């Protein structure tokens, strides 16, 4: 789906969940 | 999930619960990949050593859930199965090689704030993200310890582990269709999937396009959260040609 | 341990 992987309550409204930053920090 | 935390509302809207009709109980996790297709581990449906061989009419899928045991009126949606497809080279005899299955729903599920599909990786995102040290996220309603059960969906973030370390942690033959994840004893932090988390997703958020991709399926481990052991996950990209073949032919 | 689900889904 064109919209896959974009969560209505997070990415769709530009809100971040409490631990996604931990993932980002590991992507070096 | 061992040593995880409560999910936030809508944190994993592709999460699916495979539910046994009789007796009513949690069977496995799974994930929503379109309005009609659900992805899970083959061993959730077929595992002869344990006399497991479910048919479509034996199960339901429950989508949009947060609470493990509650009927989440006006939020979750319950779907019947039209057909199960198990990888034809799924190796239940030895090492769970190619531990992957698809379930086609009888009717499309309506997306909502709580129900939304995850992306499957292409070659490029897999190459970029499937690297030792990079973290993914595992979710499920499985046991909180190896030897109890959660009120709500649990989540844990875990690093992908170097292949030689995965290989050296076990006597089981590892294949290119698997990867392993978890902290090493010297890393302090911990966490793992456990019984009941089987079939659920290992996801990563691409820093290139800010979308979530399902890189793995919870497959196997020796105990749960043991020092020096790691969780093993089906390598979704490696098996994507099969996924696409099934969807193209039966979709 | 699970709350009953609507009968419509068990038919
Ligand atoms: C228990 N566990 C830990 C981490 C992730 C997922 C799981 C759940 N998976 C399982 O319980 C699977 C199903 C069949 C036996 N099994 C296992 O994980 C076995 N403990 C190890 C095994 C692996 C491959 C072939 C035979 C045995
Ligand atoms: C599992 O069940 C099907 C029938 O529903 C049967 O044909 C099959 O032989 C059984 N065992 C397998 C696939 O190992
Ligand atoms: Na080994
Ligand atoms: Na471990």
């Amino acid at each position: 789906e064109a919209d896959c992987g974009l969560r209505p309550l997070f990415e769709k409204k530009s809100l971040e969940d409490k631990t996604e930053r931990e993932l980002l920090e590991s992507y070096i | 999930i061992v040593e995880g935390s409560d999910a936030e509302i809508g944190m994993s809207p592709w999460q699916v619960m495979l539910f046994r009709k009789s007796p009513q109980e949690l069977l496995c996790g799974a994930s929503l990949i379109s309005d009609r297709w659900v992805l899970t581990a083959a061993h959730c449906l077929l595992y002869p050593p344990w006399d497991k061989n479910f048919t479509e009419n034996d199960l339901l899928v429950r989508i949009g859930k947060h609470s493990r045991t509650r009927y989440e009126r006006n939020i979750e949606k319950i779907s019947m199965l039209e057909k199960i497809y198990i990888h034809p080279r799924y190796n239940w005899r030895e090492n769970l090689d190619r531990d992957i299955a698809l379930m086609k729903l009888k009717k499309p599920v309506a997306f909502s704030d709580y129900i939304h599909p995850v992306c499957l990786p292409d070659r490029e995102t897999a190459a970029s993200l499937l690297q030792a040290g990079y973290k993914g996220r595992v979710t499920g309603w499985g046991n909180l310890k190896e030897t109890g059960q959660p009120s709500v969906l649990q989540v844990v973030n875990l690093p992908i582990v170097e292949r030689p370390v995965c290989k050296d942690s076990t006597r089981i033959r590892i294949t290119d269709n698997m990867f392993c994840a978890g902290y090493k004893p010297d890393e302090g932090k911990r966490g793992d999937a456990c019984e009941g988390d089987s079939g659920g997703p290992f996801v990563m958020k691409s820093p290139f396009n800010n979308r979530w991709y399902q890189m793995g399926i919870v497959s196997w481990g020796e105990g749960c959260d043991r020092d020096g052991k790691y969780g093993f996950y089906t390598h979704v990209f490696r098996l994507k040609k099969w996924i696409q073949k099934v969807i193209d032919q039966f979709g | 341990d699970f709350e009953e689900i609507p009968e419509e889904y068990l038919q």
